[PDB]
RNA sequence: AGUAGAAACAAGGGCCUUUU
C-alpha cells in the first residue's frame, strides 16, 4: 500500500541498499556510482519512453 | 553485490520496454496484488491423477541447476539418470549422504504448535474404553491453546516487524505496546537461513484460535478438543485425565475476578461510575506467563461472555455477542420480538410498583450448570419450557429463573408477603426492580423456591407422559407434575449466529442493546468476596494498600523516568554530551533526596557518582542501573565504608546490579520496572547495550512537515541522528515521510473526553 | 466490523463517532460520512490539546461538535463581546489569544484546489490551515505550535494506513466539498430496458416502484385467492395402507449378457514361484512363457462362437512371436487395424464445401440415435455371487500395509477387528478379482502414459501367497491396449483381452466372447477355451479400479456400526459374541430365510460394494436414487406409521424408465420385489 | 468392430505430441 508508484518505490529501495552497502558492506565506490547512474538512466528512459 | 547490480540491469531492460513501463509509471504499488492473480492461474480437477501420470515420467522432478552444481553430488553413483546435466532417487541420495545444515534445531521454535501439541499428548494418561450412548452437544467452542491472542491486524505487524524490518510499517500502538513479545520472536528468527514466508504462516497459526462447532461432552477446554476424535464418539468413551495441561482456565478466572472487583469499586460514583470505571480499566495490568499485558487489549481479545466482561467490553466500545444475561444464567433469542408494557405489583396491602413486562410471543435457549432449556413466552406468560439437563438442582433453577425473566406467576401479580419495601429498592439510592428482587428471594432459601415453583399449576401426570413430566423435586417421573414442563433427554444444541452488536451502557451499568433489552447489570453479580491477585497491577491510587513510604518511592522513581523524554536538559541528551555533572542537579533528584537514609547518603552519593561517569564516559551504561542510582548523587560525596547495598529510609536497599523486590528488571523484558510489584513503563527513546536494536528508539521520533532539504537515512543511521533534526525516511511500501526526534504524543482520550463534555454546557 | 461505526473505532475514538453520528442524524446525510466529520472533529479535540492563554484560562474555544442551533448564538456572542465583525460563514475554533476564528480543513490530494478555494471563499477573513494526509501544510498566516502539528500529522498517517489498508482512501469516502454526491451512472439503455422489463400492470420502473414501496397487506384479498387456487387444484393424497404398490414391471427380451472386464468365475490361472528381482510385469509374462506351457497353445482355426475369428488367431501368434522377441510392441497390420479401429473414425467434411449435389451423391440425414436395447433378467448373476463368496485356495491376494503400534485399549481393539475383518476378507475369489485389476490396470495405466502410439502387450496377472510358505506369480491371461493418446480427459482407448478358461461358452451369457478350444492343460488332462473380447476402458475407470480397495472401508464402516451399536444399548463390549451369533438373512432356500453370521456376511457386503464399483453407470444411479423412497416407506410400515404419498405411479414408472440392459440394476430390482413379497406376509402396503 | 449417453470418442497438427 502507498502512494508510490512501483518503479518509484523500486527506485529508493534500491539506492538505500546501495548506500548501505557501500557504507558497510562489500562494495566499492565506483559500484556504487555505476549502479546509480543506472537507475538514473533507467528512470528517465521509463518517464520519457511513455 | 553482484547480484544488486543485476537486479538493476533487470529493472533497466523492464523499463526499457513500453508496456511495462506504463504498467509500472502508472497507480500505486497495491496493483502489485491484482496483478498476482492475472498471471500463473491454472487448476486441475484430479491432481491425484495427473500426479501418478507425471510421476511415472521419464524425469518427473525440477531442480535448479546451480544448486545442483554446487552439492557436487555424482551425476549417476550408479548407472541412475539423476538428471540429465531429474529423478526422484536423487532426493534419496541427498538424505541418506550429502550437503548436511550446520544445525537443525530451529525447527522446534518455527512448529512450535505442533511441538506442543506433541508434548502434551506424551502427558495423558489413558484409563479405559467403556461403551455407552453419550450425549453430545453441537456447540461453538476453541480447538487450539493458545497464549496471548491477537487479531489478524496485530499478527500482520508482528510477522513484518519480526521478519522484514526495511519493509517494516510506519510504528504502531501495539508493537510500542508489546515489545517483549516483538523482541523474543525477533531474536530466535534473525540473522538465519530460512524461508521466511513459512515462518510467517506458521506464525499465524500460531497465534488464531481455531474456533469451530462441533459436538462435545464433557468438559471444555481447548487441550481436549485437538483430539477429541480420540476420547469418544457417539457410543463409545476412552476416559482419559487431562486436566493438568496447558492450564488456561485460571487466566480467564482471574480476568473476570478482575473485572468484577473493579466494576464494583466503580458503582460508588453515582454521577460518575463510568469515567470511574474507564479510567480503573486502564490504568490496570496483569501478567501472563512472562509478558504483563494491559487489561484493556485482554478485554477486547477475550469471548468469555460474562457480564464483567461484557459491561467493561462496553465502556471500552468494543462490540460483543449476542448473548443475554440473568443471574448466574445464560439466554440466546432464537426469535421473536415485543416492547415493553408496565404493570403495578402490591408489595403488602396496597404498595405499587411498577414493573415493565415484554408483549409478544419469544422463543429463547437458557443454560445453567449442567443444564439447559428452550422455553418461551408470550404476553406475561411461561408458554412452555423444554428441559435436556441431567440434574435435579440445576433443573429446578434453571426452571425458577426462566419463569422470573417472563415474569409469569400470581406473585408478580400479588407479592409474596415476605418480601418488603427496604429490600425492594434503593439498596444504595438505586432502585432494584422486582424481577431482580424475586432473584435474590428465590436465592435466600429453598422454600421460597418451593413456594414459587408451587405457583405454577400443578396436574396430574397423565398416562405415556410420565416420563416427559417434572416434579418439584425435579424428579424424572410422578403421579403429579408441573403444568406444562416438558423433559427431554439430551442437551439443547446451542445456536449460532455471527453477529456483533453495538450496545451502550446507563449512569447506572444499563448496557442497552440499541433496543430496551438490558443486556447485563451490576445486579446480576455475585455479592462480594475477598481475592489475593498474583502479577496484577492496580496502579491508581484509590485501588491501593501500600503505605506513603513505597508509594512514595515509586512516585519518584516515575518522575525520574518522565524525564527521559526528548530535549536539550534531559537524561538522554545529557548523555549524548558526556554532561554526567548535570544529572546530580537534576529536580527530580532533589525531590527523592529526603528519602534518602541521610547517616551515609553522602558515601553513597561518592560510589553512584562514580558508577554513572564510568557509565557514561566509557559509553557502555545500563540505563536501568542509571536510573536506578541517580537519586543518591544529590548530596556531596564524603568517605566511608560501601558494604554493598544503597539504603533508603524506610529500611528497604537498592544493591547495585542483582535485581531485588524493591526495584526488578529483565533483560528479557527491558521496558518494565518492577517497584514493590509496581509496573513502571520506561519510554523507548534511546537503546541500551541489551537493549539495543531497531524498536528502542522508534518512540523517540515522530512525523512532521515535509522537508525536502532534509537528508535521507538508513534506518541503522536513526541512532545517530540528533535530538529535534529532522529527516526523510522511507517508511513500509511506497511511502517516503519525515520524521523529527521529539516525542509528542499526548493523551487522545483525555482530551476527545474532556472537549466531549464540554460541548455538552 | 459489518458496519461503519466499527470500523471508525478501530483508530477513531468512539466518542467520536457517537458524535459524527448523530450530526450526520441531524443533517440527514448518508452515515458512510461518519468517518471524515469523525476524523475533523477529533483532529480539533487533539489539536486544542489543553492550551490556555495567558490569564491562565482556556485558549482555543470548539464551536464544531456543538448542534447548529447553538453554533451560530455561541459564534454571535462571542463576535459581539469581544467586538468582531460577524462572519457570513461558521468556524471550527475560536482562538481567544489573538480573537480571531480558525478553521480546519483536511484534502487527501497533494494540491492547492481546495485550498485555494477556501481562501477564495473566505478571503483572509480568518485562519485557515489545510492539512494533508501525505505531510503538505497550506495556511495563510503563522503556522501552529509545533507539538500540535506533530500530533496531527501522526494521527492522519495513521489513519491514512488504516485506510489505503482497507480499499476506502478514495473520494467515496473521503471527497470534497463539491464531490459528494455519489450515483451510479444511469446510462440511456440501460433505462431503456428497465423500463421494458416491468410487468404488465405497469408500464415505467417509477409506477412499480411507487406501488411496492408503499404496498400494504389485505389479507382477505390473499387468502380468497388462495382458497380459490386451493380449489382448482384437488392435491391427491394416498395413504400407502389404502393404495399398494403394484410390483415393478421389468423390461422384457434376452438375458443381460456379461459386460466385466475380466473373467471371474471361468477364468483359470497358470501360477510360477515369485522372484523379486524379476517383478515387472513384462517380466513375469516372459518367465511364464518360457517354461513352454504357454507355447503350446494353438487355438484352432473353427472358434466355437463368436466372430472375427482370424483376426483374433492372427493377433495371438504375433504377440506369442513378440514375446519370443522380447520387445512387446505389436505392428500395425490389417488385423490389428480392424480390432483396434486405428482408421474407423469418420472423416469430417467442411459445410461451406457443400451443395444439394454432394447431398444426393450421399445420403445425409441427421443422426439416429440408437438407444439401448431392453435386455431381461439373468439367470447367471446368482452363480458368480456364490461363486464369489468362496475361498480361493490361495491368501493375501490384495496387497496391504503394515498395521501401526498400539498406547491405548481403543487402538488395540480397532486392530484386533481389523486383523479378524482382513483375515477373513483376503482368502475369497472377489478379493483375486480385487487384486488383478489392481494390478492389471496398473500396468496398464503406466504403459498407455509411456508408450502411446505403440500398440503394447500388458499381462492380466496378479500375485499371491500359499496357505499356511511361498509367494506366487498367476497369470489369468493376456491384455494389449491399441494407441492410447489420452489428449483430453475421459478420453477412449480401445482394448483387447484374451483369457482363458475350462469351461464350455454359454449363448445367452458369453454373447461378447469370441472362444477357441486351444489344446489341453494338466491340473489330469483337461481342454482348454480361448475367450477373445474386445472392449474399451478410458482414464476414470482406470483410476478406480486401481482404487477399488475403498470396498473394505464401507464394509468396516457397517459391520462396525453394527456392533458398536448393539453394544451400547447393553453397556459392554459385545463385538464377539455379535459376529459370532447375530444372524443375518443371506437369501432363500426351498421356500425359507436362509441366515448366517455377520462374519459370513461380510463376504456378501463386499461383494455387493465391487459390483458397485464395476458396473456403475447412470442406470444404477438412477435406481440406487430412486428406490429409497421404497425403503422408507418398508421401514413406516414396520412401525405402524401411517405413510401417504401424492403419486407412487409416477415414480415406478420413473425407475422401469431406468433399467435397461445393466445386469445388476435388473437383479436388484427382482430381488426387491421378492423382499417386499416376504415381507407382505408380516407387513403392509404392497400387493402382489 | 467397440464404449456410453440423453453427446461424444473411435488421435491431432504440420516429421512431432515399464516395478503396489
Amino acid at each position: 500500500i502507498g502512494a508510490m508508484s512501483i518503479g518509484e518505490a523500486i527506485e529508493e529501495k534500491l539506492l538505500e541498499r546501495a548506500k548501505m552497502k557501500r557504507d558497510i558492506g562489500a562494495i566499492e565506490d565506483s559500484e556504487y556510482e555505476e549502479i546509480k547512474d543506472i537507475i538514473r538512466d533507467a528512470k528517465k528512459a521509463r518517464l520519457e519512453s511513455r | 553485490m553482484s547480484l544488486l547490480l543485476t537486479i538493476a540491469k533487470e529493472y533497466k531492460r523492464l523499463c526499457q520496454d513500453a508496456k511495462a513501463a506504463q504498467m509500472m509509471t502508472v497507480g500505486t504499488v497495491s496493483n502489485y496484488t491484482t496483478f498476482k492473480k492475472w498471471t500463473t492461474s491454472r487448476k486441475e480437477k484430479n491432481p491425484s491423477l495427473r500426479m501418478r501420470w507425471a510421476m511415472s515420467s521419464k524425469f518427473p522432478i525440477i531442480a535448479n541447476k546451480r544448486m545442483l552444481e554446487e552439492a557436487q553430488i555424482p551425476k549417476e553413483h550408479n548407472n541412475v539418470a539423476l538428471w540429465e546435466d531429474a529423478s526422484a532417487s536423487c532426493i534419496n541420495y541427498w538424505n541418506f549422504c550429502g550437503p548436511c545444515v550446520n544445525n537443525s534445531e530451529v525447527i522446534k521454535e518455527v512448529y512450535k504448535s505442533r511441538f506442543g501439541r506433541l508434548e502434551r499428548r506424551k502427558e495423558i494418561m489413558w484409563k479405559e474404553l467403556r461403551f455407552t450412548l453419550v450425549d453430545r452437544q453441537r456447540r461453538r467452542v476453541d480447538t487450539q491453546p493458545v497464549e496471548q491472542r491477537l487479531r489478524t491486524g496485530e499478527i500482520k505487524d508482528l510477522q513484518m516487524w519480526t521478519l522484514f524490518e526495511d519493509e517494516a510499517p510506519l510504528a504502531s500502538k501495539f508493537i510500542l505496546d508489546n515489545y517483549g513479545l516483538v523482541k523474543e520472536m525477533r531474536s530466535k528468527f534473525a540473522n538465519k537461513p530460512l524461508n521466511k514466508e513459512v515462518v510467517a504462516h506458521m506464525l499465524e497459526k500460531q497465534f488464531n484460535p481455531e474456533s469451530r462447532f462441533l459436538p462435545v461432552f464433557g468438559a471444555i477446554r481447548p487441550e481436549r478438543m485437538e483430539l477429541i476424535h480420540a476420547l469418544g464418539g457417539e457410543t463409545w468413551i476412552q476416559e482419559a485425565n487431562t486436566a493438568g495441561i496447558s492450564n488456561v482456565d485460571q487466566r480467564k478466572n482471574d480476568i473476570r475476578a478482575v473485572c468484577r472487583k473493579v466494576c464494583l469499586a466503580a458503582n460508588a460514583s453515582i454521577m460518575n461510575a463510568k469515567s470511574k470505571l474507564v479510567e480503573y480499566i486502564k490504568s490496570t495490568s496483569m501478567r501472563i506467563g512472562e509478558t504483563e499485558r494491559k487489561l484493556e487489549e485482554l478485554i477486547l481479545e477475550t469471548d468469555d461472555v460474562s457480564p464483567e466482561v461484557t459491561l467493561c467490553k462496553s465502556a471500552l466500545g468494543g462490540q460483543l455477542g449476542k448473548t443475554l444475561s440473568f443471574g448466574p444464567m445464560l439466554l440466546k433469542k432464537i426469535s421473536g420480538s415485543g416492547v415493553k408494557v408496565k404493570d403495578t405489583v402490591y408489595i403488602q396491602g396496597v404498595r405499587a410498583v411498577q414493573f415493565e413486562y415484554w408483549s409478544e410471543q419469544e422463543e429463547f435457549y437458557g443454560e445453567y450448570k449442567s443444564a439447559t432449556a428452550l422455553f418461551s413466552r408470550k404476553e406475561r406468560s411461561l408458554e412452555w419450557i423444554t428441559i435436556g439437563g441431567g440434574i435435579n438442582e440445576d433443573r429446578k433453577r434453571l426452571l425458577a429463573m426462566c419463569m422470573i425473566f417472563c415474569r409469569d406467576g400470581d406473585y408478580f401479580k400479588d407479592a409474596p408477603a415476605t418480601i418488603t419495601m427496604a429490600d425492594l429498592s434503593t439498596k444504595l439510592g438505586r432502585e432494584i426492580p422486582y424481577q431482580y428482587v424475586m432473584m435474590n428471594w428465590i436465592q435466600k432459601s429453598e422454600d421460597n423456591l418451593e413456594a414459587l415453583l408451587y405457583s405454577r399449576g400443578i396436574v396430574e401426570t397423565n398416562p405415556g407422559k410420565m416420563g416427559s413430566s417434572m416434579g418439584i423435586d425435579g424428579s424424572k417421573r410422578a403421579i403429579k407434575s408441573l403444568r406444562a414442563v416438558t423433559i427431554q433427554s439430551g442437551k439443547i444444541d446451542m445456536p449460532e449466529s455471527k453477529e456483533k452488536i453495538h450496545l451502550e451502557l446507563s449512569d447506572n451499568l444499563e448496557a442497552f442493546d440499541s433496543s430496551g433489552r438490558i443486556v447485563a447489570t451490576i445486579l446480576d453479580l455475585p455479592s462480594d468476596k475477598k481475592v489475593t491477585f498474583q502479577d496484577v497491577s492496580f496502579q491508581h491510587p484509590d485501588l491501593a494498600v501500600l503505605r506513603d513510604e513505597k508509594t512514595a518511592i515509586t512516585k519518584g522513581y516515575e518522575a525520574l523516568i518522565k524525564r527521559l523524554g526528548t530535549g536539550d536538559n534531559d537524561i538522554p541528551s545529557l548523555i549524548a554530551k558526556k554532561d554526567y555533572l548535570s544529572l546530580y542537579n537534576l529536580p527530580e533528584v532533589k525531590l527523592m533526596a529526603p528519602l534518602i537514609r541521610p547517616n551515609r547518603k553522602g558515601v553513597y552519593s561518592r560510589v553512584a557518582r562514580k558508577l554513572v561517569s564510568t557509565q557514561v564516559t566509557t559509553g557502555h551504561y545500563s540505563l536501568h542501573e542509571l536510573i536506578k542510582v541517580l537519586p543518591f548523587t544529590y548530596f556531596a560525596p564524603k568517605q566511608g565504608m560501601f558494604e554493598g547495598r544503597l539504603f533508603f529510609s524506610n529500611d528497604s536497599f537498592v544493591e547495585p546490579g542483582v535485581n531485588n523486590n524493591v526495584f526488578s528488571w529483565s533483560k528479557a523484558d527491558s521496558s518494565k520496572i518492577y517497584c514493590h510489584g509496581i509496573a513502571i513503563r520506561v519510554p523507548l527513546v534511546v537503546g541500551d547495550e541489551h537493549m539495543d536494536t531497531s524498536l528502542a528508539l522508534l518512540e523517540g521520533f515522530s512525523v512532521c512537515e515535509n522537508d525536502p532539504r532534509a537528508p535521507m537515512v538508513t534506518r541503522q543511521d536513526l541512532i545517530d541522528v540528533g535530538f529535534g533534526q529532522k529527516v526523510r525516511l522511507f517508511v513500509g511500501q511506497g511511502s517516503v515521510r519525515t520524521f523529527k526526534r521529539t516525542a509528542s504524543q499526548r493523551a487522545a482520550s483525555s482530551d476527545v473526553n474532556k472537549n466531549v463534555k464540554k460541548i455538552k454546557m | 466490523s459489518k458496519t461503519f461505526a466499527e470500523i471508525a473505532e478501530a483508530f477513531l475514538e468512539p466518542e467520536a463517532v457517537r458524535i459524527a453520528k448523530e450530526a450526520v442524524e441531524e443533517y440527514g446525510d448518508h452515515e458512510r460520512k461518519i468517518i471524515q466529520i469523525g476524523i475533523h472533529f477529533q483532529v480539533c479535540c487533539m489539536f486544542c490539546d489543553e492550551y490556555l492563554s495567558t490569564n491562565g484560562s482556556d485558549r482555543f474555544v470548539l464551536i464544531e461538535g456543538r448542534k447548529r442551533g447553538t453554533a451560530v448564538s455561541l459564534q454571535n456572542e462571542l463576535c459581539k463581546s469581544y467586538d468582531l465583525e460577524p462572519l457570513p460563514f461558521l468556524c471550527d475554533i475560536f482562538d481567544r489569544e489573538e480573537k480571531q476564528f480558525v478553521e480546519i480543513g483536511i484534502t487527501r490530494k497533494a494540491d492547492d484546489s481546495y485550498f485555494q478555494s477556501k481562501f477564495g471563499k473566505l478571503g483572509n477573513s480568518c485562519k485557515i490551515f489545510v492539512f494533508s494526509y501525505d505531510g503538505r501544510l497550506d495556511k495563510n498566516c503563522e503556522g501552529p505550535m509545533e507539538e500540535q502539528k506533530l500530533r496531527i500529522f501522526s494521527f492522519l498517517a495513521t489513519a491514512a494506513d488504516f485506510l489505503r489498508k482497507e480499499n476506502m482512501f478514495n473520494e467515496i469516502f473521503l471527497p470534497d466539498n463539491e464531490e459528494t454526491i455519489i450515483e451510479m451512472k444511469k446510462g440511456k439503455t440501460f433505462l431503456e430496458l428497465r423500463d421494458e422489463s416491468v410487468p404488465l400492470p405497469f408500464q415505467t420502473y417509477e409506477q412499480m416502484k411507487d406501488y411496492c414501496e408503499k404496498f400494504k397487506g389485505n389479507p382477505r384479498e390473499l387468502a380468497s385467492k388462495v382458497s380459490q387456487m386451493q380449489s382448482n387444484i384437488k392435491l391427491p393424497i394416498k395413504h400407502y395402507e389404502q393404495n399398494k404398490f403394484r410390483q415393478i414391471r421389468l423390461p422384457k427380451g434376452p438375458m443381460a449378457p456379461y459386460t466385466h472386464k475380466f473373467l471371474m468365475e471361468e477364468a483359470w490361472m497358470f501360477t510360477k514361484i515369485s522372484d523379486p528381482e524379476r517383478s515387472r510385469a513384462g517380466e513375469i509374462l516372459i518367465d511364464f512363457f518360457k517354461k513352454g506351457n504357454l507355447s503350446a497353445i494353438r487355438p484352432k482355426d473353427k472358434p466355437l462362437q463368436g466372430k472375427y475369428p482370424i483376426h483374433y488367431k492372427n493377433l495371438w501368434n504375433q504377440i506369442k512371436a513378440a514375446i519370443a522377441d522380447r520387445t512387446m510392441v505389436i505392428n500395425e497390420n490389417d488385423h490389428s487395424e480392424f480390432l483396434g479401429g486405428i482408421g474407423r473414425a469418420s472423416k469430417k467434411i467442411p459445410e461451406i464445401s457443400l451443395t444439394q449435389d454432394v447431398i444426393t451423391t450421399e445420403g445425409l440425414k441427421q443422426s439416429e440415435n440408437k438407444l439401448p436395447e431392453p435386455r431381461s433378467f439373468p439367470r447367471w448373476f446368482n452363480a458368480e455371487w456364490m461363486w464369489a463368496i468362496k475361498d480361493s485356495d490361495l491368501t493375501g491376494w490384495v496387497p496391504m500395509a503394515e498395521y501401526p503400534p498400539a498406547d491405548n485399549e481403543l487402538e488395540d481393539y480397532a486392530e484386533h477387528l481389523n486383523k479378524t475383518m482382513e483375515g477373513v476378507l483376503q482368502g475369497t475369489n472377489c478379493a483375486r478379482e480385487m487384486g488383478k485389476c489392481i494390478l492389471t490396470v496398473g500396468a496398464l495405466m503406466t504403459e498407455c502414459r509411456l508408450f502411446p502410439g505403440k500398440i503394447k502387450v500388458v499381462p492380466i496377472y496378479a500375485r499371491s501367497k500359499e496357505r499356511k510358505p511361498s509367494e506366487m506369480d498367476c497369470l489369468f491371461g493376456i491384455c494389449v491396449k491399441s494407441k492410447s493418446h489420452l489428449n483430453k480427459d475421459d478420453g477412449m482407448y480401445t482394448i483387447i483381452t484374451f483369457e482363458f478358461s475350462i469351461r464350455e461358452p454359454n449363448l445367452e451369457k458369453h454373447q461378447k466372447y469370441t472362444v477357441f478350444e486351444a489344446g489341453h492343460t494338466t491340473v489330469r488332462e483337461v481342454p482348454l477355451y480361448l475367450y477373445c473380447r474386445t472392449t474399451a476402458l478410458s482414464k476414470i475407470k482406470n483410476d478406480w479400479l486401481s482404487k477399488a480397495r475403498r470396498c473394505f472401508i464401507t464394509t468396516m464402516d457397517t459391520v462396525e456400526t453394527i456392533c458398536l451399536r448393539e453394544s451400547a444399548k447393553a453397556e459392554e463390549n459385545l463385538v464377539e459374541k455379535t459376529l459370532n451369533e447375530k444372524q443375518m438373512w443371506i437369501g432363500k432356500k426351498n421356500g425359507e430365510l436362509i441366515a448366517q453370521p455377520l462374519r459370513e456376511a461380510l463376504r456378501v457386503q463386499l461383494v455387493q460394494q465391487f459390483y458397485f464399483c464395476i458396473y456403475n453407470d447412470s442406470q444404477l444411479e438412477g435406481f440406487c436414487n430412486e428406490q429409497k423412497k421404497i425403503l422408507m416407506a418398508l421401514e413406516g410400515d414396520k412401525k405402524n406409521k401411517s405413510s401417504f404419498g401424492f403419486n407412487p405411479e409416477g415414480l415406478l414408472e420413473k425407475i422401469e424408465e431406468c433399467l435397461i440392459n445393466n445386469p445388476m440394476c435388473l437383479f436388484m430390482a427382482q430381488r426387491l420385489n421378492e423382499l417386499v413379497i416376504e415381507a407382505s406376509k408380516r407387513g403392509a402396503k404392497f400387493f402382489k
